RNA sequence: CUUGAGUCUCGUAGAGGGGGGUAGAAUUCCAGGUGUAGCGGUGAAAUGCGUAGAGAUCUGGAGGAAUACCGGUGGCGAAGGCGGCCCCCUGGACGAAGACUGACGCUCAGGUGCGAAAGCGUGGGGAGCAAACAGGAUUAGAUACCCUGGUAGUCCACGCCGUAAACGAUGUCGACUUGGAGGUUGUGCCGGCGUGGCUUCCGGAGCUAACGCGUUAAGUCGACCGCCUGGGGAGUACGGCCGCAAGGUUAAAACUCAAAUGAAUUGACGGGGGCCCGCACAAGCGGUGGAGCAUGUGGUUUAAUUCGAUGCAACGCGA
């Protein structure tokens, strides 16, 4: 905004990890306020992402955000008339919000029966980098190292 | 603007020095005035409008020292 | 500031005298201006006249790039 | 094929375009790059991030000479005139001078001012 | 007669003018070397140039035009104008100490001359630029703006043209009337005190419709000249004169309107500037526009489809 009163809004790590990080992905996650429906997809996909890859519980999805969180992107911008992508590191904040978006609507496009299920199978894949939230990744670490002439006002 | 690198000087200071000697002599000044051809009768027109205003900026200073803002 | 050609009682800038001549051209050839040096508008004048004079018989150059 | 260990950058800084040659002290070309030829078309063209690519291209292509310190020229008033003599300098190269010798006359009748 | 006007003596500054020569940078072209795939251009492109070797870089040569820095609301000239450096011929201005002539002045219709640029004629020259022209874009169209090229012309000699927002939109000459801050150029006395010329800005009285001018007046006066009499028609037609032509100059009328206009004020507006704000963008979530149905409206139909609201701010509105 013009003002710029914006402060940070306090969010209750989640019940079961105490996971501050994890409970945004809930938020994320969830529709039309329903938080219950959304936490048992979260916490059952999570439990097949463990037995799948035995590392945990909650480094399992960490190591899936490290290859899913962008660390720069483009700001379109106008000057004759023709717009002007400028890159523009992302902040740590950003970063994983970015990144959580980008596994829960590369997940909802898939072709898994349960969303529990499409949420692990899209998770598993951002591990060995084969899924679309990370070809998405890709695509704007390319689409900003293209416009990296533009890295200036 | 021929600079010549010295004995233990870093390059930065050494091209430090380089934008400094050039912007002394205002190359890119007068190849900017040169790109396109100035009419006699708007030259005179842009060198009689920027006499007036360092005249006139200098009275605003100048009244400025004897006037308070608050 | 401070016209020296006043204080030394010059009448004539005389081309010939290079020593003198150097001490009004930049390091690339070119007069500099009497609003830099504070010299008296009439021995600027004869100045510049010396320095094209002393430029045409090679003994100061023109640029820098010669 | 020879070695040179020696020689002259000569960046042409436009406002559409950077070319670099790097000669030799006797005025001979041994390897050439551009910012239009490296990759870069119309608005990135004229970037000083285009200048230092070719910088980086025209240092790599003249590898196989040998050059260990270099003299730079620099000419035009184009955006890329000291991003390139930085790229140069980070390649490897000793910058024994650098120059300006953009052509100011002292001449012929400019074109007429656009009316954009 | 000497105070206005002028002459002589000494010097000063100056892009004042005419002729000639010459220097350096740069552009273009030509020949060649190095070298390889782009160059150039634009908001983006394309035309265009380039593997027949461009662009870049270096060497040599040719040619024309203009003189960076100095350079300055600096200087000179009646005005137009005048800008590298040197020589020759030449005009004017100013200053100081006198001497000399003895008002010998000012203005000036007609007349004479000079008079930017464009243009015209004849003969040369031609780098760059560039009307016309061609091509490519842009666009609804684009006979433009932009791009790539490009001929007259721009340069020289002679002759014509005689017009410009030829403007300080302010005729010339003379006198008088508080000040301040400068610039430039002399000159006298000891950086200081004067005294002349030219010139820039601010400002007092005064004047002015106001803006503004203000010792360089648009103030107070005098001498002479030019010009004006509502707007349009119209600086046009016809006639005369001038011109190679283009046209220039002098210069109406019918008719038509009741205004046209100047300055300043308050607003509004600007694809003017500056500073701020709003789910206004940006960052996000979910929607509408597609389907069925509900409802209102328009249209149509009907005997009637009651009337009203009907940009935002009517359309699940009066109901
Ligand atoms: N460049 C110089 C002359 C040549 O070119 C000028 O502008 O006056
Ligand atoms: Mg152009
Ligand atoms: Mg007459
Ligand atoms: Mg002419
Ligand atoms: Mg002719
Ligand atoms: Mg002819
Ligand atoms: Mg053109
Ligand atoms: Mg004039
Ligand atoms: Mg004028
Ligand atoms: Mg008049
Ligand atoms: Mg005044
Ligand atoms: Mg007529
Ligand atoms: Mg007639
Ligand atoms: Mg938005
Ligand atoms: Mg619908
Ligand atoms: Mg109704
Ligand atoms: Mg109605
Ligand atoms: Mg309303
Ligand atoms: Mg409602």
């Amino acid at each position: 905004p013009r003002r710029r009163v914006i402060g940070q809004r306090k969010i209750l790590p989640d019940p079961k990890f105490g996971s501050e990080l994890l409970a945004k992905f809930v938020n994320i996650l969830m529709v039309d306020g329903k938080k219950s429906t959304a936490e048992s997809i979260v916490y059952s996909a999570l439990e097949t992402l463990a037995q799948r890859s035995g590392k945990s519980e909650l480094e399992a999805f960490e190591v899936a955000l490290e290859n899913v969180r962008p660390t720069v992107e483009v700001k379109s911008r106008r000057v004759g008339g023709s717009t002007y992508q400028v890159p523009v590191e992302v902040r740590p904040v950003r970063r994983n919000a970015l990144a959580m978006r980008w596994i829960v609507e590369a997940a909802r496009k898939r072709g898994d029966k349960s969303m529990a299920l499409r949420l692990a199978n899209e998770l598993s894949d951002a591990a060995e980098n084969k899924g679309t939230a990370v070809k998405k990744r890709e695509d704007v670490h390319r689409m900003a190292e293209a416009n990296k002439a533009f890295a200036h006002y | 603007p021929v600079i010549k690198v010295r004995e233990n000087e870093p390059f930065d200071v050494a091209l430090r020095r380089f934008k400094r000697s050039c912007e002394k002599a205002g190359v890119l000044a007068e190849v900017r005035r040169r790109e396109f051809y100035e009419k006699p009768t708007t030259e005179r027109k842009r060198a009689k409008a920027s006499a007036v205003k360092r005249h006139a900026k200098k009275l605003a200073r100048e009244n400025a020292r004897r006037t308070r803002l608050y | 500031k401070f016209c020296r050609f006043t204080a030394e009682g010059v009448q004539e800038i005389d081309y010939k005298d290079i020593a003198t001549l150097k001490n009004y051209i930049t390091e690339s050839g070119k007069i500099v201006p009497s609003r830099i040096t504070g010299t008296r508008a009439k021995y600027q004048r004869q100045l510049a006249r010396a320095i094209k004079r002393a430029r045409y018989l090679s003994l100061l150059p023109y640029t820098d790039r010669h | 094929r020879k070695q040179v260990s020696d020689g002259v950058a000569h960046i042409h800084a436009s406002f559409n375009n950077t070319i670099v040659t790097i000669t030799d002290r006797q005025g001979n070309a041994l390897g050439w790059a551009t910012a239009g030829g490296s990759g870069f078309r119309g608005s990135r063209k004229s970037t000083p991030f285009a200048a230092q690519v070719a910088a980086e291209r025209c240092a790599d292509a003249v590898k196989e000479y040998g050059i260990k310190n270099l003299e730079v020229m620099v000419k035009g008033p184009g955006p890329g005139r000291e991003s390139t003599i930085r790229a140069l300098n980070a390649a490897g190269f000793r910058i024994t001078n650098i120059t300006d010798v953009t052509p100011i006359p002292h001449g012929c009748r400019p074109p007429k001012k656009r009316r954009v």
